């Protein structure tokens, strides 16, 4: 099957930063429009960063613009989000997900994470 | 699985099993009583109840060549024998098919055809099986399975009214030619451009797809149709059958457009998917560029798997651009690798890279100017009028080539212009593609039977994609020695006004052509002045109280003229 994993995630200072890494697994693995996204207490999935098959192509949310970067390996089989200046704000559960466009839609994704938590407070 | 036939018997069931062994059969045999196909069929359906009933009982285990094989070598063979003396342990039964040798189908009458489809129906049902086979030995074994079911619904509801049983002999005719150069081309071109093939196609049917879907797909797709050319002929139907179940259970990740398809019965669904229109194409896809053209890592991403990264440059192009044809993004795909070789060992590689679409252009603009010319001209002159500025086309092209042959093509090509410039701009390069692969397929195949130009031959085996270009290539022939005067193929009678439209036109044509032939010089301002002349001669003489006196005296002053018009 194809499983995402996350990682990296706990509690860290405002202001602080955090590297969250999905690593893939399952066939053509490394082909799909992969994304990030984010679940806020009490709120629904939201999109934080997408990119392209060969990174080549990023969009994110204005909620991070700047203070965050999407990165991917391929070989690795292992999607990256490096978070800085981070913000009480983004402390939400992130996810992964794996699908065939570059689009902060979550019907549009195939293929989902269990999600690993980050909280941002002193 | 040690019973093979059993695995098959009980997959396919009976009725299949029999239809696709006959077929096999037909295919080799082609020139072989229908009563002999009957009786090995028979015999292997009960061999293979024993197996289903006992594995363990002896012959079961024998592969399928062998105990097939066995069975066409039981049968003396005066009318290929060699190979029979041993089942080949098939490389021998196949080229050793003809493609063109047995009187055209001549159909019963109706009454008589729906007595008999009532009075036995099975029989009925299995001859034509049996002749559309023999006639046509490179068929794909399950569409035929259809085929004949709507043979059966013919049958049935028109028993007025069959003008559509001479459409399902239309639909044989071409699914047989398409399914013969797919063969073929994995023979020559191998499994790879046959993987990129269909990549190209399923991708423009399903952009809404993971990339990861397709190339599954295209797995299990090209495994069927190497099946199929192999012709083992029961594995396909299972295979395919197996396609079939698994996208309508995966629908919702492919496309929006299976569900009709996917609820009717297991015949027909496989037929309607491969027919089935192409999905809306996805919004928020990146540029094409910003993986393949403006990456810093293409060299090192195309590196690590070359062949996913062809793939996935394909499959980008494919749903982005549904109008362009197969063959056209296979050929850019191709000046792809080629760019990335010689750009990646180079210094500065992503400025070599970068200048990659410049190159893309001249490719999908050759096409598309070419069909907006053709279809243009089509749309003032209609379906006769254009056929005939094609016939003076071709014949300056290839003057060598036999009237009957230009006038056979220029028509089909005519018919073309109708079935391809009547749809939106969208989806002409698809259609013609489709359409023209086959007459330059047959075309192709006739050359080589009796061979008159070099230049045709090269383009009749260079690579598939190069073939419709070399033929656009193709110049007006400077050497060519005008064919002499001859005065009874330029005289006409009384019976052109009697006969038919369609037999006239030929008529009409058939001058033409010779025309060409003997005054290949003249201008086509020249042509247009003799083809005037022509439908006033033609047009006077049809109502003239004495036709054949008409025809006769108007004939030699008409000639006399239009020679006095060679300068």
């Amino acid at each position: 099957e194809v499983q995402l994993v996350e990682s990296g995630g706990g509690l860290v200072q405002p202001g602080g930063s955090l590297r969250l890494s999905c690593t893939a697994s399952g066939y053509m693995s490394s082909t799909y429009y992969m994304a990030w996204f984010r679940q806020p207490p009490g709120k629904g999935l939201e999109g934080v960063a997408l990119i392209s098959p060969y990174g080549g192509a990023t969009n994110y949310a204005d909620s991070v613009k700047g203070r965050f970067t999407i990165s991917r390996d391929n070989a690795k089989n292992t999607l990256y989000l490096q978070m800085n200046s981070l913000k009480p704000e983004d402390t939400a559960r992130y996810y992964c997900a794996a699908g065939s466009t570059l689009t902060m839609v979550v019907a549009n994704y195939r293929y989902w994470g269990q999600g690993t938590l980050v909280t941002v407070s002193s | 699985h040690k019973s093979e036939v059993a695995h098959r018997f009980k997959d396919l069931g009976e009725e299949n099993f029999k239809a696709l062994v006959l077929i096999a059969f037909a295919q080799y045999l082609q020139q072989c009583p229908f009563e002999d196909h009957v009786k090995l069929v028979n015999e292997v359906t009960e061999f293979a109840k024993t197996c289903v009933a006992d594995e363990s009982a002896e012959n079961c285990d024998k592969s399928l060549h062998t105990l097939f094989g066995d069975k066409l070598c039981t049968v003396t063979l005066r009318e290929m024998a060699d190979c029979c003396a041993k089942q080949e342990p098939n490389e021998c039964f196949l080229q050793h098919k003809d493609d063109n040798n047995l009187p055209r189908l001549v159909r019963p009458e109706v009454d008589v055809m729906c007595t008999a489809f009532h009075d036995n129906e099975e029989t009925f049902l299995k001859k034509y099986l049996y002749e559309i086979a023999r006639r046509h030995p490179y068929f794909y074994a399950p569409e035929l399975l259809f085929f004949a079911k709507r043979y059966k619904a013919a049958f049935t509801e028109c028993c007025a009214c069959l003008p559509k049983l001479d459409e399902l002999r239309d639909e044989g005719k071409a699914s047989s030619a398409k399914q013969r150069l797919k063969c073929a081309s994995l023979q020559k071109f191998g499994e790879r451009a046959f993987k990129a093939w269909a990549v190209a196609r399923l991708s423009q049917r399903f952009p809404k797809a993971e990339f990861a879907e397709v190339s599954k797909l295209v797995t299990d797709l090209t495994k069927v149709h190497t099946e199929c050319c192999h012709g083992d002929l029961l594995e396909c139907a299972d295979d395919r059958a197996d396609l079939a179940k698994y996208i309508c259970e995966n629908q919702d990740s492919i496309s929006s457009k299976l569900k009709e398809c996917c609820e009717k019965p297991l015949l027909e669904k496989s037929h309607c998917i491969a027919e089935v229109e192409n999905d809306e194409m996805p919004a928020d896809l990146p540029s094409l560029a910003a993986d393949f053209v403006e990456s810093k890592d293409v060299c090192k991403n195309y590196a690590e798997a070359k062949d996913v990264f062809l793939g996935m440059f394909l499959y980008e192009y494919a749903r982005r651009h549904p109008d362009y044809s197969v063959v056209l993004l296979l050929r850019l795909a191709k000046t792809y690798e080629t760019t990335l070789e010689k750009c990646c060992a180079a210094a500065d590689p992503h400025e070599c890279y970068a200048k990659v679409f410049d190159e893309f252009k001249p490719l999908v603009e050759e096409p598309q100017n070419l069909i907006k010319q053709n279809c243009e001209l089509f749309e003032q002159l209609g379906e006769y009028k254009f056929q005939n500025a094609l016939l003076v086309r071709y014949t300056k092209k290839v003057p060598q080539v036999s009237t009957p042959t230009l006038v056979e093509v220029s028509r089909n090509l005519g018919k073309v212009g109708s079935k391809c410039c009547k749809h939106p701009e969208a989806k002409r390069m698809p259609c013609a593609e489709d359409y023209l692969s086959v007459v330059l397929n047959q075309l192709c195949v006739l050359h080589e039977k009796t061979p008159v130009s070099d230049r045709v031959t090269k383009c009749c085996t260079e690579s598939l994609v190069n073939r419709r270009p070399c033929f656009s290539a193709l110049e007006v022939d400077e050497t060519y020695v005008p064919k002499e005067f001859n005065a009874e193929t330029f005289t006409f009678h009384a019976d052109i006004c009697t006969l038919s439209e369609k037999e006239r036109q030929i008529k009409k044509q058939t001058a033409l052509v010779e025309l060409v032939k003997h005054k290949p010089k003249a201008t086509k301002e020249q042509l247009k002045a003799v083809m005037d002349d022509f439908a006033a001669f033609v047009e006077k003489c049809c109502k003239a109280d004495d036709k054949e006196t008409c025809f006769a005296e108007e004939g030699k002053k008409l000639v006399a003229a239009s020679q006095a018009a060679l300068g």
